[PDB]
């Protein structure tokens, strides 16, 4: 039952600092190598970081080196990443990887679940959320939000079928929008109720909204 | 840029033999030993510590003692040789050459041991 | 060194057999190739390691070959839960590097869009934006073309799309066209038209409303 929990991650704007941890569990920690790996969104992977069981070694891609600092403490089952002078280009998903074997010769055995690191001026800013009104179909309008993740349900999780909550887009403003849609049969218009509940966990906001026919 | 180099990644001998194990790296003219660090290790415990022109003998594994050797003059031609002799079947698994000079750098080797 | 994955992506019935290319621009040391599966929004699952052993609990329908600089990885009678994105990675030689990636995607009978527009919301105009969306629902293939028409002029740089996965149980795809105005500029036009192509479709597909009916 190897386990991997990354921490620390969120919102920080150009030339600022942070430092993700990463918690072990279910294997003897000090006897393996660790990796930082990352992803932008939409892209592909890319490894960051590695570190020597006694932390005697450390080496970093190119793009990192200079402003990423690599470190580990046996005792408390932990890895860290001291993250600085970070460029929108670092904004990705953080991984920790653990190297299996003795030196990494099982490549990356297991991974932690990430955490987000979102590299940018703009400030949190919950959503607005707008009625998209009408088989028919229906939605909410997510709107300018700021950063990522948003949460979105409908009638509280007692709607599911028929249900497309797009991946949000970044817009030129820099502020973050989506769509929440379901189809449903005409009659029902009226008849059922239809909430749209969002929730925008760094801004702190929830809101309810009921779409209806116009 | 700077690169450690396996020749071969992979060693197959025969037990009870002699083995010399080589990992590259680049040197161009005279070598500064101050410079210089070299490690071998095999599973969890340490071959050669080489700092400051010295092995370090009081970090190395006693499993080790008598049978392993840095060579020195190799070390000029930016090579990086283990010598192991009376080769038995537990010396056989993933070697790890770690080289700084300046820049640094690692490799990993294989080595296999047929019984008779 | 780098890996050149291919092809980009592979469209597939459960029960075929699936090969996946990895290419290096130098011979990876020990064969030290990874492959790695990853779903939308999880991390990867790791495969396979040297080039060839499976990782453990890892399904004998993931096989791993190659050497040197060309390696393979095949899906041999795929299940449902085997279509992810693939990704081979070298450790052999710092930095490690991993491949772009390919896809590996449910081939399923083609299938035709439903198509819908929403106007903005009365709420929203306050903003001073207007926002019109075109809802493009369970198609197959993904590759679908959406143009906007105001008052049957053609539009450009004012619009966004976004595309959700392929479906749990559907297998289909489905796409948001958003287009952003000003209110000054919505309320100076009539017709709002989202023309929709797609393989599915004989005949184009166009939802319209008048501004204001």
């Amino acid at each position: 039952e190897v386990q991997l929990v990354e921490s620390g991650g969120g919102l920080v704007q150009p030339g600022g600092s942070l430092r993700l941890s990463c918690a072990a569990s279910g294997f003897t920690f000090s006897r393996y190598w660790m990796s930082w790996v990352r992803q932008a969104p939409g892209k592909g992977l890319e490894w960051v970081a590695n570190i020597k069981q006694d932390g005697s070694e450390k080496y970093y891609v190119d793009s990192v080196k200079g402003r990423f600092t690599i470190s580990r403490d046996n005792a408390k089952n932990s890895l860290y990443l001291q993250m600085n002078s970070l460029r929108a280009e670092d904004t990705a998903v953080y991984y920790c990887a653990r190297e299996g074997g003795w030196f990494g010769e099982l490549a990356f055995d297991y991974w932690g679940q990430g955490t987000l690191v979102t590299v940018s001026s703009a400030s949190t800013k919950g959503p607005s959320v707008f009625p998209l009104a009408p088989t028919a179909a229906l939605g909410c309008l997510v709107k300018d939000y700021f950063p990522e993740p948003v949460t979105v349900s409908w009638n509280s999780g007692a709607l599911t079928s028929g249900v497309h909550t797009f991946p949000a887009v970044l817009q030129s403003s820099g502020l973050y929008s989506l769509s929440s849609v379901v189809t449903v049969p005409s009659s029902s218009l009226g008849t059922q109720t239809y909430i749209c509940n969002v929730n925008h966990k760094p801004s702190n906001t929830k809101v309810d909204k009921k779409v209806e026919p116009k | 840029a700077f690169t450690v180099t396996v020749p071969k990644d992979l060693y197959v001998v025969e037990y009870g033999s002699n083995m010399t194990i080589e990992c590259k790296f680049p040197v161009e003219k005279e070598l500064d030993l101050a410079a210089l660090i070299v490690y071998w290790e095999m599973e969890d415990k340490n071959i050669i510590q080489f700092v400051h022109g010295e092995e370090d003998l009081k970090v190395q594994h006693s499993s080790y003692r008598q049978r392993a050797r840095l060579l020195k003059d190799q070390l000029s031609l930016g090579n990086a040789a283990l010598q192991i002799t009376d080769v038995k079947l537990q010396d056989a698994g993933v070697y790890r050459c770690m080289i700084s000079y300046g820049g640094a750098d690692y490799k990993r080797i294989t080595v296999k041991v047929n019984a008779p | 060194i780098v890996l050149t994955q291919s092809p980009g992506t592979l469209s597939l019935s459960p029960g075929e057999r699936a090969t996946l290319s990895c290419r290096a621009s130098q011979r990876v040391s020990s064969s030290y190739l990874a492959w790695y599966q990853q779903k939308p929004g999880q991390a990867p699952r790791l495969l396979i390691y040297d080039a060839s052993s499976r990782a453990t609990g890892i399904p004998d329908r993931f096989s791993g070959s190659g050497s040197g600089t060309d390696f393979t990885l095949t899906i041999s009678r795929l299940e449902p839960e085997d279509f992810a994105v693939y990704y081979c990675q070298q450790y052999g030689s710092l930095p490690w590097t991993f491949g772009q990636g390919t896809k590996v995607e449910i081939k399923r009978t083609v299938a035709a869009p439903s198509v819908f527009i929403f106007p903005p919301s009365d709420e929203q105009l306050k903003s001073g934006t207007a926002s019109v969306v075109c809802l493009l629902n369970n198609f197959y293939p993904r590759e679908a073309k959406v143009q906007w028409k105001v008052d049957n002029a053609l539009q450009s740089g004012n619009s966004q799309e976004s595309v959700t996965e392929q479906d749990s149980k559907d297998s289909t795809y489905s796409l948001s066209s958003t287009l952003t105005l000003s209110k000054a500029d919505y309320e100076k036009h009539k017709v709002y038209a989202c023309e929709v192509t797609h393989q599915g479709l004989s005949s184009p597909v166009t939802k319209s409303f008048n501004r204001g009916e």
